[PDB]
């Protein structure tokens, strides 16, 4: 798979695109709940075909996932819903208006991920654009345990890279690159919601589920 | 741990 | 000012290290509490010596600068704290090391500002990329209570432009945008905290101090 | 409010 990086960029956006995940059905916090233990297992194998990725020590992979792995469920969200309005794409059978996620027991943060949604519409984001931000939102991690640095700041520099290739064939990317920190606030405020959920106690959650919000 | 073994299969 | 954007970007970035705000000395929650609140007023004429900003509607210009004005309050400790090792310069004659930050009644953040620090270390930072950067975090705020999208859009490209025009005299601007996403999380970590401090109501805080951390 | 009298001035 690295040698994705030696060639031209065409060849990893292809890649990319090849093993994004496909459309996942849900079957109302707990459909969510249920949606997104799903969608863990679906982005560790998604990780594991990002390129360099499965280059990094075990324990820096473990790292990185557990501290990306909202951000890249909110950036699908996202994409799924930029052609809607006022609707967020949480599966191909759960489509939902502010109202409806309110319904869900959501609270406030159907209004958070439209706010997301917004700035990247705005953008007019392309499908391969999106698949080389996700990827590189996976590499920006920043997380406390991770342990080579220089690993880890050498596969972001690669993604990073191909982002610019990508674009040269030109101050689009930078663009890109200033809705991460708003990628990054929204997962903070889904996280924080699912884990007082987990502290009510009623909804029970699978165990990779309650494993990644303890993280 | 689920984490690590999704992620060494 | 906004004449800064039509000539050279040399003559921008002068403009910018002209107005950065001196150093400011502090006289142990309630330190910071009394420096912070002092540094909002520094950050409001700042801001005003953005070029561009004084052209938002007053209202955005509001709106701007209660969501990022921690950003920016964090992002001047991290380069004052850039020389040093283990430690954060909140200010001239308070300077605090993980410990030291505890016993201030700060409990984890010094640990959440020297992830920060340290991310923006490896870099290796010059000061006219961070006035660039400074202001380009002002720029790129996502506050819901923005009427007049499209002219917050317009300031942020011209100081995005500017980064690049600097660079260019040619992947380092983006390297540097990749280090907001840990700004914003840092300054809402920081936020949370003295929200808290808000509502045990021992310490007193300063009028703007409260509208800002309401806001 | 205290923000705006900061602004306007």
């Amino acid at each position: 798979l690295e040698v994705l990086f030696q060639g031209p960029v065409n060849a990893l956006v292809s890649h990319l695109l090849v093993v994004e995940p496909e459309k996942l059905y849900a079957m109302a916090v707990a459909t969510l709940c249920d949606l997104f233990d799903r969608e863990i297992v679906v982005t560790i194998s998604w990780a594991k075909s990002i390129p360099g990725f499965s280059s990094l020590s075990l324990s820096d992979q473990m790292s990185v996932l557990q501290s990306v792995w909202m951000e890249v469920l909110v950036l699908g969200v996202a994409q799924r819903s930029l052609p809607l309005q006022d609707e967020l794409a949480f599966a191909e059978d759960l489509v939902l208006d502010e109202e409806g996620a309110r319904a869900a027991g959501l609270g406030e943060l159907g209004a958070a991920l439209l706010q997301l949604v917004r700035r990247l519409q705005a953008l007019r984001l392309e499908r391969e654009e999106y698949v080389l931000l996700k990827a590189l939102a996976l590499a920006n991690s920043d997380s406390v345990h991770i342990e080579d640095a220089e690993a880890v700041e050498q596969l972001r520099e690669a993604l990073h890279e191909a982002l610019l290739e990508y674009e040269a064939g030109r101050r689009r990317a930078g663009r890109l690159l200033l809705t991460l920190p708003l990628l990054r606030q929204t997962a903070g405020k889904v996280l924080a919601h699912f884990y007082g959920v987990k502290l009510e106690g009623k909804v029970p959650m699978h165990k990779l589920f309650l494993e990644m919000l303890e993280a | 741990s689920e984490l690590l073994k999704y992620l060494t299969t």
